RNA sequence: CGCCGCAGGUGCAGAUCUUGGUGGUAGUAGCAAAUAUUCAAACGAGAACUUUGAAGGCCGAAGUGGAGAAGGGUUCCAUGU
């Protein structure tokens, strides 16, 4: 299917993709930027640490109201969080990409996340009930994710 | 093995009513087989017998 | 797995409340097999379902 | 247990069962189902067995 | 060895100090579980039901000041689990807590 | 209510019977264009006319 | 783990007498089946002879159960198999020259011995049977000889299937679509290891790949039609049922519970027949089958004017040679065909004997 | 579609314009009325919330109990997802 940023050579690369994944787009975009360029082993260890709240993702663009943490100093930042659902969804996509690499026959101990992108999926509509007989939206903000891993050691 | 209007027309009221009764007991048996599973052949005979009853009653009337 | 039906049936058979129905925590699979009031009666006879005693409200202090 | 026409009453149900099954019946209870079909519980006479009558009907 | 068992006494009063009334007994079991993780070094800590009944014995806010427990590190016997060992903490009824040391105990 | 007339009960019977999904073989008919029963009614969402 | 295998001498000998008792009752059936006989009468006498023979056998040990592993199934000229009428069902009289398909199984100590054979009743002396019927029985027997030769540990279960398809194409006929042979062990008739006959897309992708293994029994089945191989039902009561011990359900019917207990007492897991009871039996069976405690063995009809033949038999797989315990009386001298086999590989397998 | 004529419901930034879609706000306000949960186990890919057992509590008979009228109309009951 059409990925943006097709790999430089599609022989040492593997792809993974998800659509209409019900995670917050803003949280997943920050998590994806954190693991971008990481080795696949480093990214798996880091994403598990985010779930355990031992390492945080820095919230750089979608940081309105995001609190401060000591682990954001690892990055050059001040605000960070531990999006558990984003980390789990990216761990599933990393396992899928890793299995795809084995199907292509290329070793997975040298894979590096060279491309990762979070797009906005179509919104899902729910309702909330307000003070004077009014209805306001309760939209979900799902996201598409695509990633490309390429070998380099 | 079917019934047609043209060869029903020479018959008398008694044997027309008897043929109506036999079709009615068969239709009731088919409705029994419908609610007890039955078979596709038995289910498809329901329309055939229903049209036969209409055919006899039309000729009678 | 889920014994919501069996607790309800046992309380009706035993003519007590669901408070007083004791289903054996170890014989969960056997009790889950009971989907009829007569099966419930068999488990009650076999001791897998027990009617618990009334919580004590003594009148000794009042007397 | 039969599904019957919603217009038929207990007397008509009693006579209809007696004729087209050649059995004697004791009493007929009748309700109308939530989907609109009338249902008749036709108790048979003591000397008639509902088991083998349902066998010759074909609904066993 | 890693199948060691030891008897401890925990100052519940020390670890519960300052907690609100409706949280005192729930926090006592969180502190008992945290105590067992520290002393035996196993994330998998299983509170015995007698021990839970002892902590809640006087209600939700009047938790006992001291409790005498026994930690038993044992093999998980489920190698499919990520933990090789778990600590089973049980309740040791005592008449007094004076002069009670942490003691290694036999089987 | 428990107390109901025969007309009310018969009206409720028809409303119940037509509150079912479309058969799956409808979707394979030539020139179908029908996806699902758009006249589905839930008892809590939309109240009946009567 | 607790299953009993054929490595023991006593298990070997009781298979030999299990197929011996199966062969003599099938032989008695073939001789007794003639013009003007009742299928119900054949089923009851074939069953009765089994009961008295399996009762008088091993008079010094009266503890282990013995009995029927599959009821006598007599299907004639319009039914595929799994056919055994009750007393209420109208009988079938045997006309002249009818081809009949007889199925029969008997189990000892839980191990079964299943035999089946197709033959034509009342073969006149000095005549030769000719027609489109001539090829279907002969090709089916050539399938039995082929499977007898090629049953061996290492010959895959698929090689059985396309071999039967090949000889069927040689005779310009087709087998019945999706018929199922089984691998047999103790106290089962529906083992997971299975052989499909004349598959399609659905069957081939739900079927499994397996390699023949030593010390196990094979109830292999050839079943070929002279038409299209398709089958359905025509509103006929299903009689043969078998208890599935995998699942259970709380029966809410007193008559169904009594019927299910009698099934467990007599035919605990092997298939049975409704003739072995009747008024209450046909009452309890439906509410047992509704919750899938009994698996129905429905009757299958082809179109009118078609003729279908079958053979099946249990072959023990023993390393240095497999032996056919149960065999049917087929003689090619009194039965010819208008088309033959023209493949050299088929010539090689028939000429080489085990 | 060009050219010669003919004819218009013929040119948009506005109208607190109409309909549709989308932003910043913003991962923000918020998910704070009626005291309260805890331990173990089972099923399950997954358990703060399901089920069972054990505790500790609440409603406290003018009940958070057991039944009805009106109204609802299948919400009842099993099984499965
Ligand atoms: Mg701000
Ligand atoms: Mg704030
Ligand atoms: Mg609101
Ligand atoms: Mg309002
Ligand atoms: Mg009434
Ligand atoms: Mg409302
Ligand atoms: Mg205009
Ligand atoms: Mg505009
Ligand atoms: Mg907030
Ligand atoms: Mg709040
Ligand atoms: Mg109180
Ligand atoms: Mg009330
Ligand atoms: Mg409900």
């Amino acid at each position: 299917v059409r990925y943006s940023l097709d790999p430089e050579n599609p022989t040492k690369s593997c792809k993974s993709r998800g659509s209409n994944l019900r995670v917050h787009f803003k949280n997943t975009r920050e998590t994806a930027q954190a693991i971008k360029g990481m080795h696949i082993r480093k990214a798996t260890k880091y994403l598990k640490d985010v779930t355990l709240q031992k390492q945080c993702v820095p919230f750089r663009r979608y940081n309105g109201g995001v609190g401060r943490c000591a682990q954001a100093k690892q990055w050059g930042w001040t605000q960070g969080r531990w999006p558990k659902k984003s980390a789990e969804f990216l761990l599933h996509m990393l396992k899928n990409a890793e299995s795809n690499a084995e199907l292509k026959g290329l070793d997975v101990d040298s894979l590096v996340i060279e491309h990762i992108q979070v797009n906005k999926a179509p919104k899902m509509r729910r309702r909330t009930y307000r003070a004077h007989g009014r209805i306001n939206p309760y939209m979900s903000s799902p996201c598409h994710i695509e990633m490309i891993l390429t070998e380099k050691e | 093995a079917k019934i047609k209007a043209r060869d029903l027309r020479g018959k008398k009221k008694e044997e027309l009513l008897k043929q109506l009764d036999d079709l009615k007991v068969e239709l009731s048996q088919l409705r029994v087989a419908k609610v007890t599973g039955g078979a596709a052949s038995k289910l498809s005979k329901i329309r055939v017998v229903r049209k036969s009853i209409a055919r006899v009653l039309t000729v009678i009337n | 797995s889920m014994l919501r039906l069996q607790k309800r049936l046992a309380s009706s058979v035993l003519r007590c409340g669901k408070k007083k129905v004791w289903l054996d925590p170890n014989e969960t699979n056997e009790i889950a097999n009971a989907n009829s009031r007569q099966q419930i009666r068999k488990l009650i006879k076999d001791g897998l379902i027990i009617r618990k005693p009334v919580t004590v409200h003594s009148r000794a202090r009042c007397r | 247990v039969f599904i019957v026409d919603v217009k038929a009453n207990k007397h008509q149900i009693k006579q209809a069962v007696k004729k087209l099954y050649d059995i004697d019946v004791a009493k007929v209870n009748t309700l109308i189902r939530p989907d609109g079909e009338k249902k008749a519980y036709v108790r048979l006479a003591p000397d008639y067995d509902a088991l083998d009558v349902a066998n010759k009907i074909g609904i066993i | 060895n890693e199948v060691v068992t030891r008897e401890y006494t925990i100052n519940i009063h020390k670890r519960i100090h300052g907690v609100g009334f409706k949280k005192r007994a729930p926090r006592a079991l969180k502190e008992i579980r945290k105590f067992a993780m520290k002393e035996m070094g196993t994330p998998d800590v299983r509170i015995d039901t007698r021990l839970n009944k002892a902590v809640w014995a006087k209600g939700i806010r009047n938790v006992p000041y001291r409790i005498r427990v026994r930690l038993s590190r044992k093999r998980n016997e489920d190698e499919d689990s990520p933990n090789k060992l778990y600590t089973l903490v049980t309740y040791v009824p005592v008449t007094t807590f004076k002069n009670l040391q942490t003691v290694n105990v036999d089987e | 209510s428990s107390h109901k007339t025969f007309r009310i009960k018969r009206f409720l019977a028809k409303k119940q019977k037509q509150n079912r999904p479309i058969p799956q073989w409808i979707r394979m008919k030539t020139g179908n264009k029908i996806r699902y029963n758009s006249k589905r009614r839930h008892w809590r969402r939309t109240k009946l006319g009567l | 783990q607790q299953e009993q295998t054929i490595a023991e001498d006593l298990v070997v000998t009781k298979y030999k007498m299990g197929g011996d008792i199966a062969n003599r009752v099938l032989r008695s059936l073939v001789e007794a089946s003639s013009s003007g006989v009742s299928v119900l009468s054949l089923c009851e006498k074939g069953d009765a002879m089994i009961m008295e023979e399996t009762g008088k056998i091993f008079k010094k040990e009266k503890e282990m159960k013995k009995g029927i592993a599959f009821p006598t199934s007599i299907s004639v000229n319009n039914c595929v198999c799994h056919f055994s009428p009750l007393k209420s069902d109208q009988d079938y009289i045997l006309k002249e020259g009818d081809l009949v398909k007889i199925d029969l199984g008997v189990h000892v100590d839980g191990f079964i011995a299943n035999v089946a054979h197709t033959f034509v009743v009342d073969v006149a002396q000095g005549t030769q049977v000719t027609g489109r019927k001539a090829d279907v029985i002969k090709a089916a027997h050539l399938c039995a000889e082929a499977a007898l030769r090629l049953v061996k540990p290492g010959n895959q279960n698929t090689q059985v299937t396309e071999a039967w398809n090949k000889v069927a194409h040689s005779f310009n006929c087709t087998p019945i679509e999706g018929m199922l042979s089984h691998q047999l062990k103790q106290h089962v008739i529906d083992g997971e290891k299975t052989i499909i006959q004349n598959p399609t897309d659905q069957q081939k992708k739900d079927h499994e790949k397996a390699e023949f293994e030593v010390h196990e029994v094979y109830a292999v089945d050839v079943l070929v039609s002279s038409g299209e191989g398709k089958a359905k039902d025509a509103g006929q009561r299903t009689t043969i049922y078998k208890r599935d011990p995998s699942k259970q359900y709380g029966l809410k019917m007193k008559t169904s519970r009594a019927f299910f207990s009698e099934v467990e007492r007599r035919f605990d897991a092997m298939p049975f027949t409704l003739r072995a009871f009747e008024k209450k039996a046909r009452m309890g069976v439906v509410e047992c089958a509704k919750h899938e405690l009994l698996q129905p063995f429905n009757v299958l009809y082809e179109k009118e004017g078609e003729f279908v033949a079958q053979f099946k038999f249990t072959v023990l797989l023993m390393p240095n040679g497999p032996m056919r315990i149960t065999s049917g009386p087929f003689e090619p001298d009194l039965y010819k065909s208008e088309m033959e086999v023209q493949d050299a590989e088929l010539k090689a397998l028939l000429q080489s004997s085990a």
